[PDB]
């Protein structure tokens, strides 16, 4: 299974705040195989980070990913009202593939 | 149908590095650089390494890890028509074990000869020397170390030729017995012990190439030797012969498609990143060759400067380098005994795990194909090494070097090239680089980029064809030091070479007669992989 | 590159359906597509994967044996056949491109809604 649980389940921010969201793996996931996806309401998810760190094409540099092992984090250096989306982590190292429970940024 | 695994990733890496790092890295590549334009040869060498060399090495490791079976069953499952490739490769490994272990036997014989306060090849005053002996190499003379090797270790000049092996030298036979005892007690239990013994045999060569390199470069005249080694002469790389020397050296140095890397990779965890391992181990493969070239040529510089020996006389390849020229140098430098001991132990360990490679290729292939001898691995390996010893007694006779040299030329050179050519064809054209890219993706998580697909599909067979054509263009009847072999011996050589390659079409035809239906239906039934 | 899914709507519990995904703008034959479904609670869940050539197939334990992923490299169509549909299968199903494990599902379809009920 290798369930991933994200924390917090919900989050809210002012623009310009700095925030971190975490993906916890019930088994160790290789640093090369954890990804993050952004889903805005009413649209398909998009790939956002494709390892611990590597930002996907067209992802703004304000985002960064970090950590390894059983605790992975996505960080935003300055949050912007134009994201305000739902982010899901995912492990790709072992089958079945498991997305996290997801987390959301709601702008105050 | 699940099987044992390496019980350590570093055991796999060190085992493949051990197998891939032969004496040929020491006694051939440095000579090729010197002969073929020095540092300019690293252009042909680097290109032929990147193109064909590493592609075939990565292909073989990937096949081994994916199919989880040794050569015979791997090829029987991959493309049933070409199942004969597995038997060809197993025969080639088997024929290699008759001759290759003799080099290790000589290395041990010199190792035991080094336990003395004054090394015996120092001088011409011994009972084995002739009046044509001189202290060091010279035109029209025999060196004291050459007199020692030929007339005391081999006793070769007591043999009229390969028709006259003469008496068995029991002092050599005992050394070859010790070689096969070490091989047996390392291989009998399989990778549970082989992976631990390679922690010595694959790493001691680099202790040697470290401290013996430091000894080398600190000698007077070392830099003259480095200049002879690496003075670039780009005029040379314009000649195709340099490209053929580069291609053949790359192929035989890496040994891609020899069935040994199928055997070793078969024990990997299926999702092991075999790509990273293929690149790491081939890079160290060439790296070790380059550093061993500095080890050799620093001493050859010291000789050419200090002892007055003409550089053209000492710069040589094969046994003549390591049992004549280099120990003749060691005899002169301080602590000669210590350098002799570590040098011949280096040669022994460079040979040992390269021999474990062929032996484990045989034992894996036959275990996987015949479970009657998978369950009885110990007894089978005892019968195998007892066969190799009883035959190797011929190579421990006074004429034994002629038999060694006959096998050394004919036993594997030509046959393995055509075997690996049919490997690259069966994988890339009959099986399909599309399917093989799916297989690699499923193992390691990413498909091999278009470069590797182009190499495996088009350039690898052209590379192997260029190698084999230049080996055939370069053919001349076997001869050694003004002994010219009788035509029956060359015929026996070509028979030994053919005995393996004939398995490919013989097994293909036998398969094509046993499968039912019309010819095209037989071809299709024989092309569908076992897993489809 | 874009992916668009087809099939969906209302199916009776215990019924069957076939989803399809059409691929365009890339050489479909050489990418290992996947299906991912989103429950109405917006939990993502990977359903099935099919390799470039269709020879390696994987499923999640909640779907295995009930669904059958399939592929058409001639028409660039991806399929997911479904049998013994259950209420838990009510979800939006996304086609996901997913070729490289070290890249993730780099392209996603529009999704189609599937609902399993009697109404
Ligand atoms: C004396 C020793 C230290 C020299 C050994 C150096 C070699 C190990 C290097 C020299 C050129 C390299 C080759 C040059 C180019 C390529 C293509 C390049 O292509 C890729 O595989 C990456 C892109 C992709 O995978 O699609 C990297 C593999 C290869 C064959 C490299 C493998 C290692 C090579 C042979
Ligand atoms: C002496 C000079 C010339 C060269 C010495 C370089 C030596 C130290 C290098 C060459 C090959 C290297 C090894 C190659 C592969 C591996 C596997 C890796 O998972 C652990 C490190 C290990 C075991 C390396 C240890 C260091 C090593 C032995
Ligand atoms: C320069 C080209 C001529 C040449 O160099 N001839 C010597 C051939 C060197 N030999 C290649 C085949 C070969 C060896 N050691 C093995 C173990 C197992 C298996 Cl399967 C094959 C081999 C060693
Ligand atoms: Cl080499
Ligand atoms: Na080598």
């Amino acid at each position: 299974e290798n369930v991933l649980t994200q924390s917090p389940a919900i989050m809210s921010t002012s623009p310009g705040e700095k925030v971190t969201m975490t993906c916890r793996a019930s088994s160790s996931v290789g640093s090369s195989y954890l990804h993050w996806y952004q889903q805005k309401s009413g649209a398909s998810p998009k790939l956002w980070i494709y390892s611990t760190s590597n930002l996907a094409s067209g992802v703004p540099a304000r985002f960064s990913g970090s950590g390894s092992g059983t605790s992975y984090s996505l960080t935003i250096s300055s949050v912007e009202a134009e994201d305000a989306a739902t982010y899901y982590c995912q492990q790709f190292s072992g089958y079945p593939l498991t997305f996290g429970s997801g987390t959301k940024l709601e702008m105050k | 149908d699940e099987r044992e695994t390496w019980s350590g990733k570093v055991d796999f890496l060190l085992s493949v590095i051990g197998f891939a790092v032969d004496l040929a890295n020491v006694w051939r590549f440095p000579y090729l650089c010197y002969k073929n334009g020095g540092g300019a040869f690293l252009v042909p060498y680097g290109i032929m390494l990147a193109v064909g060399g590493i592609p075939l090495f990565y292909m073989e490791l990937a096949l081994g890890q994916h199919n989880r079976k040794g050569a015979i069953t791997c090829w029987g499952r991959l493309v049933p028509l070409f199942k004969g490739i597995g038997y060809a490769v197993v025969l080639i490994a088997f024929y290699v074990d008759f001759y290759y272990n003799v080099i290790i036997a000589w290395s041990l014989r010199f190792f035991f000869a080094s336990f003395t306060n004054s090394l015996p090849w120092t001088s011409c005053n011994n009972i084995w020397n002739t009046p044509n002996c001189r202290p060091f190499e010279s035109q029209g003379f025999q060196s004291a170390a050459s007199e020692y090797f030929n007339r005391y270790i081999l006793e070769l000049n007591r043999s009229e030729g390969i028709h006259d092996l003469g008496a068995i030298k029991w002092d050599m036979a005992l050394c070859l017995l010790i070689v096969y005892l070490i091989c047996y007690f390392s291989l009998w239990k399989g990778i549970s012990t082989s992976g631990k013994v390679v922690w010595f045999t694959a790493l001691f060569p680099y202790a040697a190439l470290l401290i013996l390199l430091i000894r080398g470069l600190t000698l007077p005249g070392s830099f003259l030797g480095i200049q002879y080694y690496l003075t670039p002469n780009f005029s040379a790389i314009y000649k195709a012969e340099v490209w053929a020397d580069a291609a053949t050296q790359v192929f035989f140095s890496l040994g891609p498609g020899f069935g040994v890397l199928l055997a070793y990779a078969s024990y990997n965890k299926y999702h092991n990143n075999v790509y990273k391992d293929a690149l790491l181990t081939s890079f160290i493969n060439s790296a070790t060759s380059f550093i061993a070239g500095f080890v050799i040529f620093s001493v050859l510089g010291y000789m050419a400067h200090t002892l007055g020996v003409r550089i053209e006389d000492v710069a040589t390849e094969g046994p003549g380098l390591v049992f004549v020229v280099y120990p003749a140098a060691i005899a002169t430098m301080p602590a000669s005994t210590f350098w002799a001991l570590i040098f011949f132990m280096m040669l022994a360990t460079l040979g040992l795990d390269s021999s474990f490679g062929g032996s484990e290729a045989i034992i894996t292939a036959l275990s996987d194909e015949f479970p009657k001898i998978k369950r009885n691995r110990e007894l089978f390996v005892a019968g195998l090494f007892s066969l190799y010893f009883v035959v190797g007694l011929a190579s421990c006779t006074q004429g034994g070097f002629y038999f060694f040299h006959l096998l050394d030329r004919y036993a594997a050179g030509y046959s393995i090239l055509v075997a690996v050519f049919f490997e690259a064809i069966a994988v890339s054209w009959i099986y399909g680089t599309n399917r093989f890219s799916e297989d690699i993706r499923d193992m390691i998580g990413f498909p091999p980029g278009r470069y590797w697909q182009v190499c495996w599909r088009f350039v690898a067979p052209i590379f192997l064809l260029f190698i084999t054509v230049y080996l055939l263009i370069g053919y001349e009847p076997l001869t050694y030091a003004d002994y010219v072999y009788p035509s029956w011996a060359n015929a026996l050589g070509w028979c030994i070479a053919g005995s393996s390659v004939v398995m490919i079409p013989a097994v293909a035809i036998f398969k094509l007669l046993s499968t039912p239906g019309s010819l095209r239906q037989r071809f299709t039934i024989l092309t569908t992989p076992w897993r489809d | 590159v874009q992916l668009v899914e087809s099939g969906g709507g209302l199916v009776k519990p215990g019924g069957s359906l076939k989803l399809s995904c059409a691929a365009s703008g890339f050489t479909f034959s050489s990418y290992a597509m996947s299906w991912v479904r989103q429950s109405p609670e917006k939990r993502l869940e990977w359903v099935a994967e099919i390799s470039s050539g269709g020879r390696y197939i994987y499923y999640s334990d909640t779907v295995t044996g009930r669904f059958t992923i399939s592929r058409d490299n001639a028409r660039n169509i991806l399929h997911l056949e479904m049998s013994s549909l259950r209420s838990e299968d009510t979800a939006m199903y996304y086609c996901a491109r997913g070729e490289v494990r070290q890249r993730g599902f780099d392209y996603w379809g529009q999704g189609t809604t599937l609902t399993v009920s009697s109404a």
